[PDB]
């Protein structure tokens, strides 16, 4: 199953395809986008984004607390799409 | 070879800097480094905020320079994973598969790339099939089925270790190994290795004797697969201070980092803690390096019975 | 990453040994190995006449030891199929799907497990639907029907590649593939794969534009079944030196093996040929390994402009 | 069509059934015989045999020359029966 992911970056929106078994960040890079990252392991917040629309699976995540997750924040480096979804990128600074 | 003035556990910028200074003080110094590619600085693709190091620089190149510095001044660098410590006596004993190292001073410098056990059954079968050290436990899996979890240089190096004992090495990665641009091609050419690319280990199960199997699953799929296995080696990277090998022998601040005094010394005399194992919010390489030098100079005063801290200037 | 002192095509005992010696000469060396399971030594289930290696030993565990040796001394092992060469200038260019590799010296070490085209239409439609490299031609069969012929680990891995592009992958096997004991389970779970077990490919058919179909038949049945296809990927094992990727740029002996002089160097300066690609009657692993050592030492003399061959003895 | 194949091994004769779409070696093993093999792909002659009577199809064969084939030798790992037939096993040494 492959889901259409629209990333809302500082430069505007860009639509990509992401297989259900691919991380958002990896799909975006494969499709020519440079998005922010450090650990690539769900252990920091450099890759933070925030959900506008739809669903993801970030069970591999280990850095955000439940209030942050419940506010729509997501680590795009370990997030699988579970629907077609919209995500604001470059959202780390809001966590601080 | 095994008795040293200073034993440093961990070869990140904290440990390499500590060794630089203790070796210059003509203290016999060893770094026991699990994996040079597994520390936080080593995995930084670019570092542009280390003062004194301008331009394009990757973290592992910067670490190499510091390691080379420490060795140039006499440090013994050893690839060796520490699995335990005896802090009961003035001479500290440091247990590795490569042997037991002794120091008159011990430095804990293992960083905060550690993950709390995350997978159902992982905590439950630790010491009963679940392990984090292949050079420690690999021999017990001769002609047995084992699982390696993680895609990172530690996972790759530890899987290579287990291919010398196991029947089959099941390798579970969330990304395709093509993602390391050939860095894993030797491992994958090994006839014992089965690759489970883009899969997750959702559960570890067994009996009272220990692990018998794992449940693996492709993310987004409803179907799971059971794999028979007796050893599960988990190499996932996290945010947490690497302290379990200390087995609670030094006091911890509530945050989970190692408590230390003004001079980087733990609650146990003769034992220092430096860098991100302390779990301060100031996780930067130059801060870690700074910790290491402070500890080195407190150590020099201690081990040479000096009346004051001695500065290392002009050479 | 891509520019090397030495590029070795093929990671059998000849190539692994050549790399062992060139890497020890501190020449930057790469092995480009199509498939570690596809060489002659890799497929021998028992080898008992390799001197220095006693007891029970399988060919693929012996090769693994040789490969790991080469890498321990600095060789880069890359899984990559070479489909072409540019030998026109002093730096040799080696074309793979993983990229273009460059060498100041090139070693041809692909062995003699090749089967010269066996099936009507195979030679005729080469480059027009018939292919031996899925990583090189697979993308051009997006949403098209393809055929894979053969039951072996290469066929299985190449078919997996093709399931990422093709509408349907028709797999033709002479027996049931569970015979490869789990190696084919993932492939057969793919919804694109149609398995034609216990069937034989009689013929490859087409037009001027290329392949349009194959003719297959169950042994003993006497009536054929046509499957439409645009790509036919043939993975059958044989006795002949694998040389077609060289495209006639080095001279071949009448017997079909690569011609070489006493130092294993081909007709083209800077290019060496070693092991069973030479097609001598002496197809044994230690002979192949010997070729590789000779070439490595001739190469070291060439690339460092030495006065004489320099032996590699223990210090 | 299933054919009766009599294999003349060093341990004596044994008759087996072999469907016309099964290899001699695979049928023999399925029926409890341990015969020599290495590649099992027609790329060596470890499994060499010799036709005592009847005929087989070894078009999948790719190691024997025409003189060896014309002398009755066969690679049993890739030989289909095309009649009721008899084959001597363990014949590799005679090829050379
Ligand atoms: C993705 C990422 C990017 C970063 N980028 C920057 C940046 O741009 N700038 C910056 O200033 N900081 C950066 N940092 C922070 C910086 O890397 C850390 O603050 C610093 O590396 C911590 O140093 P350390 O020596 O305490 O631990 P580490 O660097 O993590 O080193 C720990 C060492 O201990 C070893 N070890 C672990 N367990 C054992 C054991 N049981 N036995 C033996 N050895 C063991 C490890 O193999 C490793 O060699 C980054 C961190 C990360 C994770
Ligand atoms: C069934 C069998 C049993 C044998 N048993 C024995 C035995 O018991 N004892 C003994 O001494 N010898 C034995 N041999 C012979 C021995 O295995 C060979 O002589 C030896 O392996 C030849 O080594 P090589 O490196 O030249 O070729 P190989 O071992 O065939 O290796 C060639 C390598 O090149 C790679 N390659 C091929 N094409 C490409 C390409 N286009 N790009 C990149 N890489 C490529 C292949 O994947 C392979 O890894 C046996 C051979 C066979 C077939
Ligand atoms: S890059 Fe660190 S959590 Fe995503
Ligand atoms: S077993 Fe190798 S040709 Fe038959």
């Amino acid at each position: 199953a492959t889901y259409k992911v629209t990333l809302v970056t500082p430069s505007g929106k860009k639509e990509i395809d992401c297989p259900s078994d691919e991380y958002i960040l990896d799909a975006a890079e494969r499709q020519g986008l440079d998005l922010p990252f450090s650990c690539r392991a769900g252990a920091c917040s450099t890759c933070a984004g925030k959900m506008v629309s739809g669903t993801i699976d970030q069970g591999d995540q280990s850095f955000l607390d439940d209030d942050q997750i419940a506010a729509g924040y997501v680590l795009t480096c370990v997030a699988y799409p579970t629907s077609n979804c919209s995500i604001e990128t470059h959202k780390e600074d809001e966590l601080y | 070879q095994f008795d040293f003035d200073v034993v440093i556990v961990g070869g990140g910028p904290a440990g390499c800097t500590c060794a630089l200074y203790t070796a210059r003080s003509e203290l016999k110094t060893v770094i026991l480094d699990k994996n040079p590619a597994a520390g936080a600085l080593a995995i930084t693709h670019k570092i542009a905020n280390y003062p004194g190091v301008p331009g394009e620089m990757s973290g592992d190149h910067l670490l190499e320079v510091m390691r080379d510095q420490a060795v140039e001044f006499g440090t013994v660098y050893r690839r060796a994973q520490v699995y335990g410590l005896d802090l009961s006596e003035p001479v500290k004993k440091v247990y590795t598969p490569e042997g037991i190292f002794t120091g008159r001073a011990l430095v804990l410098a293992t960083g905060a790339m550690g993950r709390i056990a995350s997978i159902p059954g992982e905590a439950e079968y630790l010491g009963r099939g679940v392990s984090y050290c292949a050079t420690c436990d690999g021999a017990f899996y001769r002609n047995r089925e084992v699982v390696v979890v993680g895609l990172n240089p530690e996972a790759v190096e530890e899987a290579q270790v287990l291919t010398k004992f196991a029947s089959t090495v099941h390798w579970i990665t969330p990304k395709d190994p093509h993602t390391l641009d050939g860095h894993a091609d030797e491992l994958l050419a090994h006839p014992s290795v089965k690759l489970w690319e883009k899969t997750r280990l959702i559960r570890i199960k067994g009996e009272e004797a220990g692990v018998t199997a794992v449940e693996v699953r492709h993310p987004g799929e409803s179907d799971s697969q059971e794999l028979l296995a007796e050893g599960v080696f988990v190499y996932l990277q996290g945010s947490k201070p690497i302290t379990d090998f200390v087995a609670g022998q030094v006091e911890m601040k509530p945050d989970g980092g190692v408590w230390v005094d003004e001079m980087m010394q733990t609650s146990v005399p003769g034992v220092w803690g430096i860098g991100d194992i302390r779990n301060t919010p100031f996780k930067q390489a130059v801060v870690a390096a700074g910790d290491g030098c402070i500890a080195a100079m407190a150590i020099d005063r201690f081990l040479n019975s000096r009346k004051a801290i001695k500065p290392d200037w002009a050479h």
